[PDB]
């Protein structure tokens, strides 16, 4: 019942974008930070504290 | 070889040439199919008549034989293509492609 | 000696079997007018083969047994939850009105069969010709959508194109006041939810495309309510007409045999009803087709070709 | 060899003849009876190989191999039969007709006496899979998977074929007992160079190699249980049969050219098993420890020494059955939960307490617990190439560790801990799983008892 | 491919350009929203003169019931942009 | 870094790329006989002149 | 599922040649290789040229 | 659970008029159901004579 | 209709265990799954396992390893009652062995 | 038209070839060709629409081209000897004329572009004769003067041919282009063998042939003529579907099937003749067949796509006409492999 937008995509650009994004993951959108967009894949994922 | 085979060859590749570039009439292109024709029933009535070959000599009538049959076939879908634009245009004939 | 190329070389002619009483027939009107009754008393009196009209089982009429199979392995559709629901979600009128044309030709096909393989004439009900008319109303009542009209238009271009138009079309003429009334007295509680909009709107695509479009090419007959009753005077108008109008005149043994050609062979007939059109209405999932097609072929004689099936008493498989 | 090969072609009318109800019993039975005939094989005479006929011919190394095949049939039925249950009994006769031609071909493959017989066969065995995966598979990645598993393959064996051809045109014969004998050295050219690849490249792949390899988890991930039972127990030897066969020819080009495949094959064996830790499918994590073990045998056939070879073998015959039953053990919680992810069902022990053990024994077989033929054939396999070079051991040493820590992490994983909470449909084992699972297991330990059996002609 | 996605801009400039050609309009005093008949002084017939212009210019018919709205250059750009289906 | 992004550009990814790209190059055509045959007229002059001398 | 997502499927989608993605990837991938194939070829070099010298004390080595 | 099978999403893949859709042959049209393309309105002119009056 | 087609939904998964509270795994009807469990049974750790175990622990010394222990015994017997080497250099007799002529 | 006329016109084309096949004097090919030409157009005809005048029109034209070359290699070869015999031509110039043109004739790459479009524009049953019975003539004759053969420029029009057949069935979504494209590369397949050894060129063509009339009447039988068309088959036929994956499976080249045996036998033969780099790199060309063939085979047969509501009517009606061969056809493009010696007999 996970529709294909409710899975990660690309690295957002603009602020809506990041607005959407920050909603998928269940986060407010002051919180939500993307990791940098380098080619190394991460894309869309919340780059979450590194705490264990 | 004799200066008149070679204008004939050259005749020959005038012919084919011209057949080979399209301008917007098939009936040019037509032609240059009988034209083609022709050429090639000169060179060989030359040669045969040179050499002396008798039985030979029905070879070229045979040529022109089918050379109308060619023209006829060329004329029949020319009639056809035209019904349905119109026109004898080879750019309209582009339905199909690669 | 099955018909094909072969039949055709040595002897067998259409026009040889033609004999002026032909006259492919169809009786056209409004929801509940009386065309029935003036169909079948025209097919007696002028001894034609009646066809009643096709509805959602008219092809397990002509396959196995003519018993009516189950709706969700035939049809798919049902009328009744139209005049309920007309704007159900789950595209019930759409895919009810796509099956109907698909009778509508397989019907039609099979008339012109008989037509051109005895020389006796048909008479029909309705016709691919004026099933439009239904989805016009559909549209303008709003059950069906845009795309739905674009989809059966594309299946009527390539389908109707291949067939003759009848010689004649009569058309039953009974206003909408009553045919409302006509309703109420019929009893049947479905029928009752049809409101004065979509009868006219069925009235209007008759009166406005199908008899000027007809008119063309067919000579059309039209008739009030109360001179509808009397066969003899219409059957007497039928048969002091000169059908010298449309494209039967132009027909000869070649034409006739690509037309019988394609009236047999009732799956090249049906080729182009399931196109390849993804319209959520009408399109089966996998699995439900799965499901649907392994219960088909459990049916008591479907499971083999015609002749081969032992569990409904064919005998002498191994030898056939 | 006919006594074995035929009663396999009949296992195919047998089965379309069958009842609805009756399709898996007799195929179990009757594929239990010819792994039974099969086990004859074993009787082998030292100098020579057992040749049957001109076309199939038997040897210390083809014989487990065959005996593997034919006691796999069984297993994969029985683990086929449960994820089939809603389907047809004509796809489901389908479907057991692809196993048995699988089986067939594998047969017929290691027991080819000539190489365009085994090529023909070798290749034959790609339409069943390809099948079995794209049309059973339960993903929408099946098809990309078989795409990888057809052209990776594909791109190996075509090559292979040519050279095969080729040397057909010059030795005169492709016949195995012929070019044995009548073996000459391979002098150093850039034509020599390329006939070694060509030789070499399509069983590499097979294994496969190590940058080679990127075509197995996704084949082995989306196939269907039986599937993955049959690829990575007999399909992935099939290339390490092909190097033993082929590597007679090869010498001493095989000295020098070895190189680079000998570093790719410990590095990359390092590099996997590294990356099963850090693997959130469970199925990926078995076939990636696939390709660690199948490096090592890369490593064992490449260094061309007796002791090599033994431990290849062992080593083949060993993870053959570890990887079916670790696969089986995966597909009975994935059954469960109907997911393949590892965190997702926690605590298995507390609830199924027979398969915990199961799952124990399978886990203490993958990081080769002494006396079991996989740490036999381990161990003769880092000897070899200490042997070869000192330095070895320290990336062997290297592997062994990582191979535990992977190992009992996916049992840590799956086993202990605390139940999933919501999780409330884990019902009790059935019959058949726990007798899947000792089938795969007993083999295993009491091959212990007789490692001879398994080491192959250079014993 | 076929021409670029047209904007409200680029219709806008073409307008103005057809408009300024015409010779009974003074090219400066002319703007988008001045009228036809009140600012620039022109006749009904002038008015479909322009419609003609127009109709030339996008490549489309228009009606002359819808004409007879089309009252100023903007009002033309309105007419064109949602015959042509533009949003910007 | 290695399995998923650079193994899989080198060898499957770039052949599908590579693919692609020509099989585009390849059947994109206007379908007009008066480009197919001014080709064939290149066709005829080169294999005249690199072949038909080299003999 | 997205976390499981991102972790295996959406990375090579996400992913850009860049200099610092090349140069790791060259490190990473063939460094390592080169340098176990100097170590071996050095090892295996110098035992080979003390055997052909008649000096290694390879006595009772008959397995291998 | 059961096995995952093609969507209309996934069909219409294969549904244009080519394979990898780029932007000169976006506006290719996939040819019509029936190889019958509608007749074209090539409305032919007749030839218009002055007879007489001369 | 907002929906994209005429599915079926996904059914839920039945408990063999339901209808059949010991119901082996193998199939719906118990008498034949009774019956699968009892064939796999048999024909796998009756047969297969044990027959097979026994009959491969009992095959026949075709690797002639007794037969090289005891001609071993024999050589080795024979080569130090006559004070010969136990084994030679040369596996092949040097006497049949035609080394080219010239070295240099 | 009529059924005996249509007839009369199978015949003719059929004599034509066949009067190219018999004949020993140079105009007497020519005039088989001709006639075969003459009678064949209209049987490009047969269904009246544009697409098929487009496709006759295009037909015609790049055939009397090839004949006219024709017929100028051949007076140009009796110049050079007073010979009207087809043993080996006297002249090289008539010999690349009679390559050149033969190319054309049999739609040899870079005279390819006529084969997708012709075969589009036309019907199944045309499609079928097009790409099996049309192919005879012109291999025929390479044949008879393969000794003649300059390998350089056959080689180079083979192997364009087996590249542009694997690219341009690469990009296709109608069934009838991707036939096309197949035979382009089959064609490339006989002809780089050709110079070597003439019985390889028989026995290519043949596996080809019988796979072809299989796959063409199994698409005849399920009438389709795209993918998604075709996808709905499964829903109807799903035996069809089945038999037209394992035969798809056999075009690919793949072990053990018929199909296999042809590239198998020309790849060996050319390794005895120190030819190894051109087989290897038909092979891996090779493949991008195998590639659309199995991308084809998962969207009928693999998997099951969306089927209609109307397609419940078509559960109820068998097919009239039953075509006898297709069988025999089937069973030969797959299980023929085991009789491969059986070539010695073409020889
Ligand atoms: C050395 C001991 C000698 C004992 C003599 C008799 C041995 C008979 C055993 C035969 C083989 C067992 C079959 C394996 C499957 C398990 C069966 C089962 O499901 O249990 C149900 C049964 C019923 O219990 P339950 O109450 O219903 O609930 C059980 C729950 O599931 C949960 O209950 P659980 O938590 O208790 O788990 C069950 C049990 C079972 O779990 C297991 O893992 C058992 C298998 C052991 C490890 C397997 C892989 C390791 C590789 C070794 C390969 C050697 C094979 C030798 C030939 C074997 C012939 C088949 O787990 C354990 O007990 C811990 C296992 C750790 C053992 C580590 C030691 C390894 C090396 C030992 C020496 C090996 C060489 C010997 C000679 C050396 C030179 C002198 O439980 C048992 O009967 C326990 C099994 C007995 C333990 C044996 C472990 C050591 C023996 C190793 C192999 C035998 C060597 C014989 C040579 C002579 C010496
Ligand atoms: C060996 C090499 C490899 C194999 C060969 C290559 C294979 C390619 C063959 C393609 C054949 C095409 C075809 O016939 O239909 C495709 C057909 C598809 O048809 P369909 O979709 O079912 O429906 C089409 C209907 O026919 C729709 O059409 P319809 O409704 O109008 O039905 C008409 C039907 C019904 O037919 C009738 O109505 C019968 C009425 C008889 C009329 C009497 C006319 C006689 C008067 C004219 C005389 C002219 C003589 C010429 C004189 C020339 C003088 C120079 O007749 C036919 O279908 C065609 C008849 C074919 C004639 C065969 C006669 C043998 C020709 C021998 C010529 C050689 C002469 C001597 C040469 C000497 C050198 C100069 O494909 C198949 O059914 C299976 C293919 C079987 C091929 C052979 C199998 C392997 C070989 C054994
Ligand atoms: C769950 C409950 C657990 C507790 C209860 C357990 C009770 C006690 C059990 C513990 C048993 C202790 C084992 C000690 C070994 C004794 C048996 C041993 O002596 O037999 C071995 C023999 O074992 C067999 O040879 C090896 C097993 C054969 C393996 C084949 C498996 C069957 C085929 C199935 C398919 C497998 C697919 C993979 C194949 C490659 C050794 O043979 P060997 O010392 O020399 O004998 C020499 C004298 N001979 C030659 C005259 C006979
Ligand atoms: C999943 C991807 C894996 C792909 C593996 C591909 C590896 C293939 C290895 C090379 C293939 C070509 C070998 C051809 C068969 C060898 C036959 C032979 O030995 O004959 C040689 C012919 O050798 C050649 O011609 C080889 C030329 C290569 C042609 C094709 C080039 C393909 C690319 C080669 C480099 C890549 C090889 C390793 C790739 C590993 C995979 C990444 C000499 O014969 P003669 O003509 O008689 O000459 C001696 C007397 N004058
Ligand atoms: C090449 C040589 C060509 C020369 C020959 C030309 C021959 C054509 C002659 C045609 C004559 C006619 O049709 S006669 C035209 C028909 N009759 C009228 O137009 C008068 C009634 N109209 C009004 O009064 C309006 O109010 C009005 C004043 C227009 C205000 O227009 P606006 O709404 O804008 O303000
Ligand atoms: N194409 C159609 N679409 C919707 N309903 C139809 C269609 N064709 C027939 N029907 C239904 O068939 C029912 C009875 O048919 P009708 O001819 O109107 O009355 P009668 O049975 O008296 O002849 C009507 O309720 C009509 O709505």
């Amino acid at each position: 019942h996970v529709t294909k937008d409710m899975f990660p995509g690309p690295y957002p650009k603009t602020p809506e974008e990041r607005a959407a994004a920050a909603k998928k993951y269940n986060m407010r959108v002051e919180d939500y930070e993307p990791y940098p967009d380098d080619g190394m894949g991460y894309g869309d994922y919340p780059k979450l504290p590194d705490r264990s | 070889m004799p200066l008149v085979y070679m204008n004939i060859i050259m005749a020959f590749a005038i012919a084919l040439a011209g057949l080979l570039m399209y301008r917007s009439h098939l009936m040019s292109s037509l032609l240059c199919l009988e034209g083609m024709m022709l050429s090639l029933f000169i060179m060989s009535t030359l040669i045969i008549l040179n050499t002396h070959f008798t039985l030979a000599n029905m070879m070229p009538i045979i040529l022109l034989v089918f050379a109308a049959c060619e023209a006829a076939l060329g004329l029949s879908l020319l009639v056809m293509v035209s019904n349905t634009y119109g026109t004898d245009y080879v750019q309209n004939l582009n339905l199909l492609q690669c | 000696l099955q018909y094909g190329p072969l039949a055709f070389v040595l002897g067998e002619r259409t026009t040889r079997k033609l004999t002026e009483t032909s006259k492919v027939i169809t009786v056209d009107g409004n929801i509940c007018s009386g065309k029935g009754r003036l169909a079948r008393e025209i097919a007696e009196k002028l001894g034609l083969r009646h066809f009643p009209e096709a509805g959602i089982h008219y092809a397990d009429s002509t396959t196995g047994d003519g018993k009516p199979l189950d709706v969700q392995l035939s049809g798919n559709c049902s009328l009744e939850k139209f005049y309920d629901d007309p704007k159900s979600n789950d595209g019930n009128s759409y895919r009810l009105q796509s099956w109907l044309y698909a009778s509508r030709l397989l019907q039609y096909a099979d008339a012109l069969e008989h037509l051109l393989s005895t020389g006796q004439g048909v008479v029909l009900e309705r016709s691919i010709y004026s099933d439009f008319v239904f989805l016009e109303a559909m549209y303008r009542q709003g059950f069906i959508r845009k795309q739905c009209v674009e989809h059966y238009n594309e299946v009527k271009k390539v389908t109707a194109c291949e067939y003759l138009p009848p010689h004649v079309v009569v058309y039953v003429d009974v206003p909408v006041p009553e045919i409302q009334s006509r309703i109420q007295k019929k009893g049947n509680p479905h029928e009752m939810k049809i409101t004065a909009a979509y009868l006219q709107d069925i009235e209007n695509a008759y009166k406005k495309t199908f008899l000027p479009e007809m008119s063309e090419k067919c000579e059309v007959l039209q008739y009030s309510a109360r001179e509808a009753e009397d066969a003899e005077k219409v059957v007497e108008d039928i048969e002091y007409l000169k059908c010298d109008k449309g494209p039967w005149p132009d027909q000869d043994d070649r034409t006739f045999h690509r037309l019988r050609m394609l009236v047999q062979n009732k799956l090249e007939v049906l080729n182009y009803t399931t196109i390849p059109v993804y319209l959520p209405e009408i399109t089966i999932g996998a699995h439900q087709s799965d499901r649907v097609f392994q219960k088909f072929t459990e049916l008591p004689g479907r499971k083999y070709s015609p002749g081969y099936n032992e569990d409904v008493g064919d005998k002498w498989i191994w030898l056939k | 060899m006919l006594k074995i090969i035929i009663p396999t072609t009949m296992l195919l009318p047998m089965t379309w003849m069958s009842k609805h109800n009756m399709i898996w019993i007799n195929a179990t039975v009757h594929s239990l009876l010819i792994s039974l005939i099969s086990l004859s094989l074993l009787n082998q005479l030292g100098e020579n190989s057992l040749n049957f006929s001109l076309t199939f011919f038997s040897d210390s190394l083809s014989a487990p191999l065959l005996v593997l095949t034919t006691w796999l049939l069984p297993l994969m039925l029985m683990a086929s039969q449960s994820h089939l249950s809603k389907e047809t009994t004509t796809r489901k006769k389908l479907y057991i007709t692809m196993l048995i031609l699988l089986q067939l071909f594998l047969i017929m493959t290691f027991t080819a006496t000539e190489l365009i017989l085994f090529y023909i066969l070798f290749e034959a065995t790609l339409v069943p899979t390809l099948i079995i995966i794209t049309r059973w598979g339960n993903q929408t990645e099946r098809l990309n998977a078989g795409l990888y598993f057809l052209f990776y393959t594909l791109a190996g064996s075509l090559p292979l074929l040519v050279a095969l051809v080729y040397i057909q045109n010059t030795t005169g014969s492709l016949n195995f007992l012929i070019i044995h004998y009548w073996s000459h050295p391979l002098s150093n050219s850039w034509s020599n160079i390329f006939m070694w690849l060509a030789c070499i490249m399509a069983f590499m792949v097979k294994m496969p190699l190590y940058g080679l390899h990127l075509w197995l988890p996704k084949a082995h991930v989306e196939a269907p249980i039986a599937g993955s039972m049959v690829l990575a127990a007999v399909l992935l030897k099939l290339g390490g049969y092909g190097m033993m066969r082929i590597t007679t020819i090869l010498n001493p080009l095989t000295n020098y050219m070895a190189y680079p495949f000998l570093m790719l094959s410990m590095w990359g064996m390092i590099m996997t098993s590294s990356i099963c830790l850090r693997q959130t499918d469970l199925k990926s994590l078995i076939a990636y420890s696939s390709v660690s073990h199948m490096a090592l045998v890369i490593v064992a056939i490449m260094i061309q020494t007796p002791w090599s070879f033994m431990g290849a073998t062992a080593l083949m015959i060993a993870h053959g059955l570890t990887s079916s039953m670790l696969f089986c053990l995966a597909n009975t919680n994935y059954e469960r939960v109907h997911s393949r992810t590892m965190i997702l069902a926690r605590g298995l022990q507390t609830l199924l307490p027979l398969m915990a053990t199961w799952w124990l024994v399978a886990s203490l077989t993958n990081l080769a617990l002494p006396p079991s033929i996989n740490l036999i054939g381990e161990l003769f396999i880092i000897t070899a190439s200490f042997s070869w070079s000192n330095i070895t051991i320290i990336l062997m040493g290297m592997n062994m560790m990582i191979t535990a820590l992977y190992s009992l992490y996916m049992l840590i994983t799956t086993q202990r801990g605390k139940y999933t909470h919501h999780i409330n449909n884990i019902k009790p084992s059935f019959t058949r799983e726990n007798a899947l699972m000792a089938l795969h297991i007993l083999p295993l330990l009491l091959l212990t008892l007789n490692p001879k059996m398994i080491l192959g002609p250079l014993y | 491919s076929d021409a670029p996605p047209l904007t409200l801009e680029a219709i806008k400039d073409r307008v103005l350009y057809v408009l300024k050609l015409y010779d009974k309009i003074d090219p400066e005093k002319l703007s988008v929203n001045s009228h036809f008949m009140k600012d620039l002084g022109l006749d009904s017939l002038d008015q479909v003169e322009i419609i003609m212009a127009m109709e030339d210019e996008f490549g489309f018919e228009i009606p002359d019931i819808d004409a007879e709205k089309l009252m100023c250059p903007q009002e033309i750009v309105d007419y064109i942009a949602d015959k042509k289906d533009v949003y910007e | 870094l290695l399995d998923l992004i650079w193994l899989e550009t080198i060898l499957p990814k770039t052949t599908s790329f590579i693919q692609m790209k020509m099989s585009i190059m390849v059947s994109n055509q206007k379908g007009l006989i008066k480009l197919y045959f001014l080709s064939f007229l290149i066709t005829i002059m080169i294999s005249m002149t690199l072949f038909n001398y080299h003999e | 599922i997205r976390w499981t997502y991102a972790r295996s499927a959406n990375i090579y989608p996400n992913f850009r040649p860049t200099p610092k993605t090349s140069l790791l990837g060259a490190l990473f991938g063939i460094g390592p290789l080169f340098f176990w194939y100097y170590v071996f070829k050095t090892d295996r070099d110098k035992k080979e040229k003390l055997i052909q010298e008649g000096k290694l004390d390879q006595t009772f080595n008959i397995s291998y | 659970a059961r096995q995952w099978q093609p969507d209309v999403e996934w069909a219409e893949q294969f549904g244009g008029a080519v394979m990898y859709p780029t932007k000169e042959t976006a506006h290719w049209k996939p040819p019509p159901w029936n190889d019958v393309d509608p007749p074209k309105d090539t409305l032919v002119s007749n030839l218009t004579l002055n007879f007489g009056p001369q | 209709p907002t929906i994209r087609l005429q599915e079926d939904p996904d059914p839920e998964d039945e408990n063999l265990y339901e209808k059949n509270p010991d119901s082996h795994g193998y199939d719906k009807d118990p008498i034949v799954d009774l019956w699968n469990m009892r064939v796999v049974f048999f024909f796998g750790f009756s047969i297969v396992l044990v027959l097979g175990s026994t009959f491969v622990a009992y095959l026949p010394d075709y690797r002639m390893q007794e037969w090289a222990r005891r001609e071993a015994e024999r050589l080795v017997k024979y080569r130090e009652a006559n004070g010969l080497p136990l084994m030679e250099s040369n596996c092949f007799d040097p006497n049949k062995i035609q080394l080219p002529e010239d070295e240099d | 038209m009529n059924p005996i006329i249509y007839t009369t016109l199978i015949m003719t084309v059929m004599s034509g070839t066949m009067l190219v096949m018999i004949s020993s004097h140079w105009l007497l090919i020519w005039i088989g060709f001709e006639m075969n030409l003459l009678a064949m157009i209209p049987v490009l005809m047969k269904n009246f629409n544009p697409r098929a005048t487009e496709a006759a029109t295009k037909y015609f034209l790049t055939q009397a081209t090839a004949s006219m070359m024709l017929m100028m290699a051949i007076i140009i070869n009796l110049l050079y000897s007073g010979q009207w015999t087809i043993t080996k031509m006297f002249n090289p110039v008539a010999m690349t004329m009679m390559t050149m043109a033969l190319a054309m004739k049999l739609g040899l790459s870079p005279f390819h572009f006529w084969v997708p479009e012709v075969t589009q524009g036309i019907s199944l049953q045309a499609g079928l004769l097009l790409l099996t019975w049309q192919k005879l003539a012109p291999l025929s004759v390479l044949c008879q003067i393969s000794q003649s053969i300059n390998p350089n420029l056959m080689l180079t029009m083979a192997m364009l041919s087996i590249l542009i057949g694997g690219w341009g069935g690469l990009n296709q979504t109608q069934l009838r282009k991707i036939m096309a494209y197949s035979s382009i590369a089959h064609m490339g397949w006989m002809t780089a063998v050709l110079p070597y050894n003439t019985t390889m060129t028989i026995l290519n063509l043949l596996i080809y042939i019988t796979m072809t009339l299989a796959m063409f009447m199994l698409l005849i039988h399920s009438s389709a003529t795209t993918t998604l068309s075709l996808s709905h088959t499964w829903n109807k036929m799903p035996v069809i579907t089945s038999l037209m994956m394992v035969t798809l499976l056999s075009m690919g080249g793949l072990p053990p099937l018929s199909g296999f045996m042809p590239k198998w036998m020309i790849i060996q033969e050319m390794t005895k003749n120190e030819s190894i780099i051109m087989p290897t790199l038909m092979a891996m060309t090779a493949l991008l067949n195998l590639y659309f063939y199995m991308r084809l085979a998962y969207s009928s047969s693999l998997t099951m796509f969306p089927s209609t509501n109307n397609m419940k009517m078509k559960w109820q009606f068998e097919h009239t006409k039953q075509m006898k061969l297709l069988p025999t056809m089937i069973v030969l493009s797959t299980l023929v492999l085991p009789m491969t010696p059986a070539l010695s007999s073409l020889n």
